[PDB]
């Protein structure tokens, strides 16, 4: 799976999390086997305005 | 005072029986012994443990 964050929001990507990404945006099973990788990607994704 | 051998056979079962009962309210190191605390205080991932 792949989405676009603010550096804020990291926490809620783990198993079985709670709050407004986790519960309205997408949510990881609470027994989820996997890996979770991020970057900041301000570089490729920022734009002036 | 005679009867000593059947009154001690009612007498163990009634102390047997009342000890496994009172252990229902022992915390075993867990944050309480009444189970419907963990079931409204604690998110799942520590309601668990």
């Amino acid at each position: 799976d792949s989405f676009v964050i603010r550096g804020d929001e990291v926490r809620q990507i783990a198993p079985g999390q709670t709050g407004n990404i986790a519960d309205y945006n997408y949510k990881l099973p609470d027994d989820f086997t996997g890996c979770v990788i991020a970057w900041n990607s301000n570089n490729l994704d920022s734009k002036v305005g | 005072s005679a009867l000593g051998k059947l009154q001690d056979v009612v007498n163990q079962n009634a102390q047997a029986l009342n000890t496994l009962v009172k252990q229902l309210s022992s915390n075993f190191g867990a944050i309480s012994s009444v189970l419907n605390d963990i079931l409204s205080r604690l998110d799942k991932v520590e309601a668990e443990v």
